[PDB]
């Protein structure tokens, strides 16, 4: 379940970061 | 517009694709992880057709 | 493990990586995103 939560966090990060860089 | 694609990203549910593709390299843990993920998503193309 | 897990997306770029498949999908707004970005790691994976 650690590795689910660390990479539903990454995803959300990296997400926010493309969206706030085509912007 | 930053709008278009939040819209673009949620409808897709590019985030819950994306999630899934960070547990799978976390799983594989590959060499090349580019040609892990030209594979894997031709995979999930394959699955979505069947 | 999840220590192993952080390790190999630190040495890889993967959080970078990632990032800019999602800024080429943004652009691209593709009817079949998971065709797009096969080709966009393809692409890379030859450059």
């Amino acid at each position: 379940t650690v590795i689910l939560e660390y990479a539903h966090r990454l995803s959300q990060d990296i997400l926010c970061d493309a969206l706030q860089q085509w912007a | 517009s930053l709008r278009e694609c939040e819209l673009y990203v949620q409808k897709h549910n590019i985030q819950a694709l994306l999630k899934d593709s960070i547990v799978q390299l976390c799983t594989a843990r590959p060499e090349r992880p580019m040609a892990f993920l030209r594979e894997y998503f031709e995979k999930l193309e394959k699955e979505e057709a069947k």
